[PDB]
């Protein structure tokens, strides 16, 4: 043990401290969310001006951190592991960042993703504040609840991208399908001269999505985006009208394909999965709240 | 309705474990 | 009762056995997923792969259940009746298609869906994971409890569906449909002029859908497609841009009508029959959890 | 009191005749349906069928309804007033419509709506089943538990009508508005060319819809299509590609207000009222249970 | 105290005088509805009608302003304060509005907002009905519960909106962005014409959208339109059709940024954070039910 530490250690878990430390994270996120809004921009008007906030912010953090781990001998083993380890990485990014900033680019432009890791620094600021600990803890320790449903989802979507792959992958693959129309018994035009030919029971109606793809190709192509597609119908997304109808309407007299298809999917997946796996999430959250 | 129901739920176990 | 029977009928309860045929399942699961995913065209590039993978995995299932039914006398009547036929089913299907790659096709090409069940294997590991078996036999005991709230459900739909045909079916029938402004009283054009013919308070506008049809003729044009209209109203799907507001907007001043129509259908049907229905469903549920 | 009125009575009341007369109603049900499936069009193609299938239909209904009646000595006021009283403006109905089949149009053809009421015959099942009759009742004594939050939340709808119709109801009256990009600052065109006039900031775009009508005239044109849109709002259907991100963009930099305007909307009515609403129904459902 | 101060007090405190101030404000609010229903122009046609209805409206709500005063000593610190208060700013509004109406605009026309106060008169009804009043209670007594959650959920969005900005905010920039087909591998084109010019397994998009923007600029060009967008997609809004698939299309084979993205966003904040938060509050308000 360092002959000065226990001082600092119990200096740095002070209230005053903690909630100025909170306050750092807060403006960071607030820096970030400005850089965002008024200047996102790849010709960037105020470049410094970011650059350099990021500077003191990751410099303010380096400096606190060393605070926080000095009075733990910079051991981090023992005491608050796996907040100790993200904070370490987060200022470890920010460190790289200052380092980049100060003396060129030491890293392939391959790692972007990794500088992304600033925008999860707020995250440390669920430490600082007992209720927001408190609620992420409670959907931690609830997640493994949700498991086991979350499975069974995913098993019947992949049945549903097995089966939504093997049917429609081939649907309107010609860029157009045929609708067929029922008006000689509407009485909408003769029955005479639709065999005479001035009119047709069968009209003929392009498939290419907004995305510039066939039907089949982009919701069914493939099992992935089968899986997809059957995600954006179980979050009730565009179903119809895109996914389902060109499909129902496709089937000329074997509507009850894709109708019972789209229909059970719905039923079972949506109504009865998404509902129970909410209800069991739900109930571990609030059983672990008393 | 799992978040209606399940807040109807809360009661019911409050209501049981206020009579046992 | 075989002589060797006992030891191989509790040689296969064992629980590495189990989680073997377990991960053999899942692995299967796979195999068709990547099958799907990877080569799901009609000109398949490896053929022979899935081919004989599928042919492996059959046979490797005929092995296993007939260690399964070696080990109670290929009786199947007394225990576990319900998976063991299951079972059969899905190994008759993967006998079928080994003898049809063997053999040449000793099958009409009306069969395929009954070859689709290949997809339906992973449901045998629900019976190798005591959880996933917990789930879905609450799900088989709660549905029941359902039945009631949900044919209630369908009845109202299709109420709703006799009505929907008899008023809208004709509804956008020529395939344009008019709808009147009301220009002079906003302000935008002189009263002078609409009378004069430099503006009229009536635009015409098509009713033609994306799948070629007609408002009325596709929506609403049979009973089964009116059900079909009101099943994507209930579940919400672009009820008012498609399906409600042309209907709303064609009638002139009668517009109470359609508004009252989906309104109350949508209150009724949608808010009450589903949160009801999944109420009792969760309710069934978690009354079987404990 | 009937000297055989007691006899008939009890006749009436077994359970073998209420379950003939269950299966009467659900066959005329299945009768109508199929009516609307197989033959809706306006050019009926067997048009007797479902003439006399009518006809057959109310002459038994009001044979048994006479039975009904004769056992209660045509009082109906002290046993069963409510379901006796439906029964009799629906055998009404019927009776009125196989006059006008047997003997011409006696009714002017502005009453087409009351012969509607043959579709609402299903109902009368609702008496004849214990379990649909529980659920039915549950709902009519839960309804009054909602009408509170119902009038609240019809309160702010119309709040938020008033404020839609004084904003938006002249937004894109020309037909089209103008969005304002900002090319030059993410560096698409150059700043010079802009003044110069190679490129430009600002884009006109369309407004009107797919009814014909302009933005402002069809989704606030009025306080009641204001009010039908944040009843579509408020369903979750399609309220910012077409009615809320229109607005919002209109707006160059005063963004704040429809962006407030909706999400406070949203959030309120939508999240806050609808839960509540359901939650206070589903409660009062199941204290009724117990 | 005044001499005749008790009387009047006890007077304005009557349940009759309750009621009938409530019949009055539920009558200015039925007022301002046909106002915006059947002549909501900018040239009305009926405009002292409703100039002179809020003219009314307003004096009378004065005349029951000062007779609630006289009874407290136009006090009003003491006696229920918030709703003295709240009466006491739409009077102040009415009593402007009439004095502009007689004798010219005394204000400038920036101020139309709180011209704009009219409509929320009808919360001044919630205090005369007892219900309605339990409900608001309950509701502003459950919001601080929701407060920790609701701000987690908004930290969240704040992140994925960062991420939105860097990632996409430059995605079909050009207008149009290039979607890659994969036509030999599905038989619809022979891979020696598209090597020859005949067949292209690319084809371009445009990615403006319906406001005039491209994808990019509108939903992530900025971070406020970032959190707008995020938003849409947290209620569930056409985020696949319009927010989604051109973006994770646009990743020939990087598509799991994108989907990722959404999936995780959707999953995380819509089902949890929103599940979590109505939880809580409903949780809140039936705990001050009873």
């Amino acid at each position: 043990w360092l002959p000065h530490q226990r001082k600092v250690f119990d200096f740095y878990a002070s209230q005053g401290v903690q909630y100025f430390t909170a306050f750092l994270i807060v403006s960071n996120f607030i820096f970030n969310c400005a850089e965002k809004e008024w200047d996102p921009y790849t010709d960037q008007l105020y470049q410094g001006l970011w650059r350099w906030g990021e500077f003191a912010f990751n410099t303010m953090f380096l400096i606190e951190l060393l605070i926080n781990f000095y009075g733990i001998a910079f051991c981090f083993w023992r005491y608050n592991w796996a907040w100790n380890t993200f904070d370490l990485v987060v200022v470890a990014i920010g460190t790289l960042t200052m380092a980049e900033a100060i003396g060129g680019n030491f890293m392939p432009p391959s790692m972007a993703l990794i500088r992304n890791l600033r925008a999860f620094r707020i995250f440390r600021l669920f430490k600082r504040i007992k209720s927001l600990n408190k609620i992420i803890v409670s959907l931690g320790k609830a997640i493994p609840g949700v498991a086991n449903a979350f499975v069974i989802m995913v098993i019947i979507m992949c049945i549903y991208a097995i089966l939504g792959v093997e049917f429609y992958h081939m649907t309107g693959s010609d860029g157009t399908y045929v609708t067929y129309n029922d008006n000689v018994k509407r009485g909408l035009c003769t029955g005479d001269e639709v065999e005479l030919g001035q009119c047709s029971l069968n009209q003929t109606v392009s498939s290419e999505t907004a995305r510039g793809y066939t039907y089949g190709e982009e919701y069914y192509g493939t099992f992935f985006r089968a899986l997809y597609t059957l995600f954006q119908v179980l979050t009730g997304e565009s179903w119809s009208e895109a996914v389902a109808r060109p499909a129902v309407f496709e089937s000329h007299y074997d509507s009850f394909g894709p109708v019972l298809f789209y229909v059970s999917f719905i039923i079972i997946c949506q109504i009865v999965l998404i509902n129970v796996v909410v209800a069991v999430l739900l109930d571990k959250m609030v059983e672990e709240d008393d | 309705i799992a978040a209606i129901h399940n807040a109807r739920r809360k009661k019911r176990e409050a209501a049981a474990a206020h009579k046992a």
